[PDB]
RNA sequence: UCCCAAAAUGUAACGGAGGCGCCCAAAGGUCACCUCAAGACGGUUGGAAAUCGUCUGUAGAGCGCAAAGGUAGAAGGUGG
RNA sequence: GGAUGUGUCGUCGCAUAGACAGCCAGGAGGUUGGCUUAGAAGCAGCCACCCUUCAAAGAGUGCGUAAUAGCUCACUGGUC
């Protein structure tokens, strides 16, 4: 969710994935296919939903942590400088990236644990399976 | 896998379903360019622990091994491949996947067993006889049973490159 | 009748029809009677 | 069956953790009298039919079953 | 002094961070010499670190203050 | 985001030794499976999901009650 301590601010830019593996920590995983900002509350909205579906196992890996502070409008003005260090924290995701990947539970019993998680995401994803063997 | 071409220029393939790999050892690192589909259907099985027929256009069957494959992001599709020609008595080192069999005594119990490390690497495989898999006992494993390299029975010869006390699978607790 | 934007099956009956330009849903059960338009 | 079984092991209820905490165990001998009553309800081909049929019943009530074959 | 500044320089904003208006008869000139942080094992008030000792040790320390570059064949640490 | 709207490439698949959809008939015995409950008997929720017969019929699809019950499915044969 929210980081523990840091610097305080940032900026904005994009270009395709870079460190989003594939299989690892599980057999089934969910992959993001579009450039976006993933709100930390948009992850909970995913995890939590996923939990419910899984009556146990917790074999859910969320490997897209919010390494980013965004700001906002103190109400209107414009005559002041940097604003709202605290609007919210997001975690820039890029295509091919892997935010989710369950483990242990049946295909179907997974093709749903994701589907749902998809429904609260600002981007389109697609489920991936195996044959992932680069580095280890 | 009848790969025929092998030039720096791939216009004649990029449009036409054809992957593009390279092979070697220390002698010949013949430029290459095999067929999409084929490799695609191929590597699935033999994976990286499977040497296959490489008769390049002209007919010169060669023995190699799937070393490293780098596929496209966004599109699960593969783009490049490295074939490290087989050997005879020694290749280098190989990547062999860990597998389970028989219900574990932790599953029905109250928790689920987890495989801390999917594919495992052992020192010195042994060209001609390199484990195209690795089934492992899990049953015994209860509520916190971690198995390691110092456990897994190896195929007469093969030595474990992975540090021993390293957990390959444990049976994770419930919830 | 149900005019939803995201129409889809609801039980082993829903016969998703496509009448005049519209995507419809006809199931033995009526509360299943769907329709995008 | 469940009733007679309870009585026999002495079991008390049933179980919801028949995988964690089960309840007990008995011998085939008992299983004899059982079939020798449930018979008019045991469409069994010959014994074993009902000799093993009853296993599962005892096998999902949390009842560990004695002996059987071999050794 | 950093970042923004788009690998020369330069480059704005009520853009993002932080210091100065000193200090040192020596914290200087020169000439000699020593070399750090830290962990581990073992040791007295000690017992967390700290003192002594023994291994490891690009220095992960130090440089009067803010940061950056720089620096141990010393700009680091003593004495004439 | 939704969809038997078309076009073209790929994957399983399952199959004249006669499938799919349709049709007549069947449908199991233990068991109201154990557990939990004011009770819940293939269908509110824990645990499993074995036995027997058979050509067959899975402790089980969904609908239904306060549970019943009742209605069909998966598995079975003929007719094409």
């Amino acid at each position: 969710k929210r980081t523990k301590f840091r610097k305080q601010f940032r900026g904005r830019m994009t270009g395709d994935a870079k460190g989003g593996d594939y299989v690892a920590f599980g057999d089934y995983g969910l992959i993001a296919m579009e450039p976006a900002w993933i709100k930390s509350n948009q992850i909970e909205a995913c995890r939590i939903v996923m939990s419910r579906h899984f009556r146990r196992g917790g074999k859910i890996y969320i490997r897209i942590f919010p390494d980013k502070p965004v700001t906002k409008k103190p109400a209107e003005t414009r005559m002041g400088k940097g604003k709202g260090a605290v609007e919210y924290w997001v975690s820039v995701v890029k295509p091919g990236r892997v935010m989710f990947e369950v483990a242990g539970v049946t295909e179907e019993q997974a093709k749903e644990a994701f589907r749902l998680a998809g429904h609260k995401l600002p981007i389109q994803t697609k489920m991936v399976k195996r044959e992932v063997y680069d580095e280890a | 896998m009848e790969l025929t071409a092998k030039p720096r220029t791939p216009k004649q393939k990029l449009d036409e379903s054809m992957i593009a790999a390279v092979a070697y050892n220390k002698e010949n690192n013949v430029s290459f360019a095999l067929d999409r589909k084929a490799f695609d259907r191929a590597f699935r099985q033999q994976s990286t622990t499977g040497l296959f027929d490489i008769t390049v256009e002209g007919g010169e069957t060669f023995p190699a091994l799937v070393k490293a494959v780098q596929m496209d992001k966004r599109k699960r599709a593969p783009i490049h491949v490295d074939f490290y020609m087989v050997t005879y008595g020694e290749p280098v080192e190989v990547s062999v996947p860990v597998h389970t069999t028989g219900r574990s005594q932790g599953e029905v119990q109250g928790g689920l067993v987890d495989i801390v490390v999917h594919n495992l690497q052992i020192v010195a495989p042994g060209p001609r006889r390199i484990p195209q898999e690795l089934v492992v006992d899990v049953t015994k494993m209860n509520i916190g049973d971690h198995i390691t390299a110092g456990d897994i029975k190896l195929p007469e010869g093969c030595t474990l490159a992975a540090d021993p006390e390293l957990t390959v699978v444990s049976v994770l607790p419930p919830r | 009748m149900k005019v939803r934007s995201s129409v889809k099956k609801m039980c082993d009956n829903c016969k998703v029809v496509r009448r005049h330009g519209r995507v419809l849903v006809i199931c033995s059960n009526v509360k299943h009677k769907q329709r995008q338009g | 069956m469940s009733y007679l079984i309870r009585k026999a092991a002495g079991i008390g209820k049933g179980s919801s953790t028949p995988n964690k905490a089960k309840v007990g165990k008995l011998n085939w001998d008992q299983v004899l009298e059982i079939a020798k009553t449930k018979m008019p309800d045991l469409n069994a081909g010959s014994v074993e039919a009902a000799a093993n049929t009853v296993a599962g019943t005892a096998r999902s009530m949390g009842v560990t079953v004695e002996g059987g074959p071999n050794a």
